[PDB]
């Protein structure tokens, strides 16, 4: 059952996690009606968010001579920072990176 | 022992922590140098030069071991390994053993 698109395939991942603006009503009327309230004052909200993830990792005992393949950035000189904002502010990420540098026997 | 052997074969190294520990075993040949004599020798001997190439010493029939080159310790991969993840490094223990 490891997801099609990858990644870890679990019966209890993580679990959602819900919000929302308790409606404020406006002025009711002052005299009774029965319908709900469809007027309401206009709100909005914010605030901060953490999230701590610890994750084991397996080393490599690799007993293989020559050295590996690595990702790596590329000296040679550009306008930008590969991962990094450009003058305008925008942070971008110029290319996918996978998992599979390192090697192992079958 | 004649028929008993003097040592093993050790060639690995192991990553402990904050620590690397490198190990290397090969196979050495010696002759006889100089046939077992002391010889004085210098420039002269070895059929003059202009001065800045003179000089004056001795060969000996003794040889000697030196394992002063890093590749005598890492394998590529090793050094892979430490160049892409250390900012540093010095050595601290040695161990010397001649067997066989």
């Amino acid at each position: 059952p490891s997801p099609l698109m990858g990644g870890f395939g679990m019966k209890h991942p993580p679990p959602q996690i819900l919000i929302k603006n308790t409606p404020v009503p406006a002025d009711p009327p002052t005299a009774f009606n029965k319908d709900k309230l469809n007027s309401f004052i206009t709100q909005y909200s914010t605030g901060q968010v953490s999230v701590e993830i610890e994750w084991e990792l397996q080393k490599e005992n690799s007993k293989r001579w020559n050295p590996e393949i690595q990702y790596t950035s590329n000296y040679y000189k550009s306008n930008n920072v590969e991962f990094a904002v450009n003058t305008e502010g925008v942070y971008s990420e110029p290319r996918p990176i996978g998992t599979r540098y390192l090697t192992r026997n079958l | 022992g004649v028929g008993s052997s003097s040592g093993n074969w050790h060639c690995d190294s192991q990553w402990l922590g904050d620590r690397v520990i490198t190990t290397s075993t090969r196979t050495w040949a010696l002759p006889t140098y100089n046939n077992h004599l002391y010889k004085q020798i210098s420039n002269s001997t070895s059929g003059g030069s202009s001065n800045d190439n003179a000089y004056f010493g001795y060969s000996t029939p003794w040889g000697y071991f030196d394992f002063n080159r890093f590749h005598c310790h890492f394998s590529p991969r090793d050094w892979q390994r430490l160049i892409n993840n250390n900012w540093g490094f010095r050595p601290k223990r040695l161990n010397f053993k001649l067997f066989n």
